[PDB]
DNA sequence: ATCAATATCCACCTGCAGATTCTACCAAAAGTGTATTTGGAAACTGCTCCATCAAAAGGCATGTTCAGCGGAATTCCGCTGAACATGCCTTTTGATGGAGCAGTTTCCAAATACACTTTTGGTAGAATCTGCAGGTGGATATTGAT
DNA sequence: ATCAATATCCACCTGCAGATTCTACCAAAAGTGTATTTGGAAACTGCTCCATCAAAAGGCATGTTCAGCGGAATTCCGCTGAACATGCCTTTTGATGGAGCAGTTTCCAAATACACTTTTGGTAGAATCTGCAGGTGGATATTGAT
């Protein structure tokens, strides 16, 4: 699954980041980062899901999560 | 007549007051705090919309969208700072390429 | 007669292109797959509002893109123009994400 | 499901009567206000607690705003804020 | 004005872990700052937690989630144990 | 004769003081009875965890009285405690001895 | 009170870089450092004093500073908070 | 006596020295003056509990030390061993103090 | 400078997704009038601790000489990432049972609230107590020249 | 390597500040005891909207090739660390006036707490409406090879 995050896409991301050249070793180093990012956020949102005794992670659970990770997001109510 | 009207505001003085109480921020709430706050919120709302509205104009467009709000915010020192830890969905990024990355002559 | 573009010329073009658009850059299904997998580790038989996955992707991309910004800066500090692992490492460290 | 949208829209016209706003845009604008509400209410809560006050008055909102807003922004923010209360007091 | 502190409690606890070890006043000060910080932090998440759910009461349940959200993996693990543990004992008495 | 709540809970920390602070902190309309108990527990646990580690650093420096340096040592040397207090500054705690390799002389 | 930022002598700045594990310092580091410090302080003192004013006091308490520090996400232990 | 340590030998000696201790490294009085000055060309007739002046200094130094590490890390990334202004810059840039 | 293979740009065109003007419904607001209650300003003031000023003195800052190492610039090789064209497998997109999130109601276990009784955590505070900071000599490293 | 110049590590030694210990007043807690209120888990229900299955789109994976980029090696010199002499100004010790922080009593504007009434923002199932996403054409600029 993490491999589903393709080089083409990782490349696209870099590009928006203003990156002109990329060392091959970057795609894997990148996924690890993305994995850790999601784990942190998802762990927190799902915790909110349990506290609310639901089996569905809601956009708000994520929003709250992000807020906690110090990464406020706009466009979903939080 | 409503308090927003007495205050000359477009924002819901009453609602703000209500939300402040439901906030559990303090045991009591001054009569004017809801007013003052409503005032501040409206203002900043106006502040952005203005810039975002200009953003749309420059883009030859008339309906504001995330990208216009992103351009509005990151393009203004203050707003950009006030929202420095905030991420706007579908906003993109300010066009920018490190000089040293451009070809010679 | 074959027309070929020199190294970096297409890249710069891409940079210009993508800094101008805003579409999410990772493919949905793959993403949703990844999220659910990670989450499946925290709790079983879960479900996600479409909006929650979307929130996440929106947030991750913004995250990664910015991280590429600092990364690209660390490369340039090293008088390079090719971002490398060490660059992402350094950035993340100074960010307080690493150690 | 409450939201500032309606008010947001009003303020919009007042500045760009001919400009419109997409759905997503509105949502964001809402997230914005909710955010700033929380931030300002937050510090205003704190200030009172520090001072062993049990009431959050405009006084707090003001100091709170000075603390939360960038230079010039906080300037107008206060002006606007003080106007609203002034105009509000003077009224039957 | 009798300014309160946790220092006597820190001290008890201190004696439990290292019975022959003492603590300087500055150190006690830091320890005091430590406790209040965590207090605020947990109570804070607790606060929001309840709010997010339209609950007017903060319970041991909201402290638990709070501790989970706030503390690093392993610590939370043990935090909950002592936590759940104190509650039940308190609950069984009387 | 009345038994304190901390007592009923098997705790050194103040269940009563805490319950009280929860109310004045105004974090919600009401505070259930378990809240203060549980919180105090957690609080008491955490301070015990750090004091364990601090007193050790104290030991490692032939000292008997813990000082801030010991607290700093205790914390930055423990992964989680260090994470938990990643944006916290302990006055008079110094830093952990650490030098970058490239800065050491010679080779081999 | 005028050039007090120069009270931050080169030696002091070197000592600081040492604790930081810095082995070599360019000559231009010192002024860059004073600049950075000045901003740090201004940002902290500003708020601190804002807290003082709100309390209608003339004296800047250490709590003023403690709260100021916390606002900036630079939480300090050992001075009452 | 014509004895002379090679350059960098003392520096390391100094790093081990200071990283071992905990006292403040900025002259107490000078720092106090700087505080007064700033607070003043900022708001008149103010007073300070010494503890306040000391809180600021403990903070200030903790901040500066922590910064130098990031800086020192940037120099190295650039295969240098001498920190230069551009290093402090990059750190603060990525830190989020100017980026 | 000379094509020319391409990417980029502009003005125009159109239909449809998503914005909008719509009439209705109504519970939840938000406002109004009454009675009760209390937070916290004002004024008097006890008293902590902040600014200040003195004076002695050495820990440190300043300023200089000077040489070597580390930064910076140039050169150059060969490793590898960018550009492509190639082949097609996965993502995207529209359709349908049902898992739940969410609305509504119930009654009790648990949280206010007001009353007394009681124990404890703080502290001025004179007393007592003791880890260790700081001065010390001497046995043991570590550096650097030869 | 041998060796001289030094820094360093270590244990013993003990005045002294900063910590442990206390008698004692004690106001503010914290606890015990009813009386009254209520938040929110439960069980039952319904209609979202979500996971799942199928089909047309539209990337992504791939191997080839070579340009151009990192970094190794070599060099010039500028500049930063070390060492030293000089003496300034921070530090330490103290004593002091008095600013202003902080404790207490008093009482009034403002806030809570219903009660009663009027209003509005949210939602919905409907209808007309519209800004602009892209799709075409043709002119012009950009890039790259010769």
């Amino acid at each position: 699954n993490i491999q589903g995050i393709t080089k083409p896409a990782i490349r696209r991301l870099a590009r928006r980041g203003g990156v002109k050249a990329i060392s091959g070793l970057i795609y894997e180093e990148t996924r690890g980062v993305l994995k850790v990012f999601l784990e942190n956020v998802i762990r927190d949102a799902v915790t909110y899901t349990e506290h609310a005794k639901r089996k569905t992670v809601t956009a708000m659970d994520v929003v709250y999560a992000l807020k906690r990770q110090g990464r406020t997001l706009y466009g979903f109510g939080g | 007549k409503t308090r927003s009207s007495r205050a000359g505001l477009q924002f819901p003085v009453g609602r703000v007051h209500r939300l402040l109480r439901k906030g559990n921020y303090a045991e009591r709430v001054g009569a004017g705090a809801p007013v003052y706050l409503a005032a501040v919120l409206e203002y900043l709302t106006a502040e952005i919309l203005e810039l975002a509205g200009n953003a749309a104009r420059d883009n030859k467009k008339t309906r504001i969208i995330p990208r216009h709000l992103q351009l509005a915010v990151r393009n203004d020192e203050e707003l950009n700072k006030l929202l420095g830890r905030v991420t706007i969905a579908q906003g993109g990024v300010l066009p920018n390429i490190q000089s040293v990355l451009l070809p010679k002559k | 007669k074959p027309h070929r573009y020199r190294p970096g010329t297409v890249a710069l073009r891409e940079i210009r292109r993508y800094q101008k658009s805003t579409e999410l850059l990772i493919r949905k299904l793959p993403f949703q797959r990844l999220v659910r997998e990670i989450a499946q580790d925290f709790k079983t038989d879960l479900r996600f509002q479409s909006s929650a996955v979307m929130a996440l992707q929106e947030a991750s991309e913004a995250y990664l893109v910015a991280l590429f910004e600092d990364t690209n800066l660390c490369a340039i500090h090293a008088k390079r123009v090719t971002i490398m692992p060490k660059d992402i490492q350094l950035a993340r460290r100074i960010r307080g994400e690493r150690a | 499901k409450e939201s500032y949208a309606i008010y947001v829209y009003k303020v919009l016209k007042q500045v760009h009567p001919d400009t419109g706003i997409s759905s997503k845009a509105m949502s964001i604008m809402n997230s914005f206000v909710n955010d700033v509400f929380e931030r300002i209410a937050g510090e205003a809560s704190r200030l009172a607690h520090y001072n062993k006050r049990s009431t959050i008055t405009s006084r707090e909102i003001q100091t709170a705003v000075r603390l939360l807003l960038p230079g010039e922004l906080a300037k107008h923010a206060v002006s606007e804020g003080t106007k609203a209360v002034t105009k509000y007091t003077s009224a039957k």
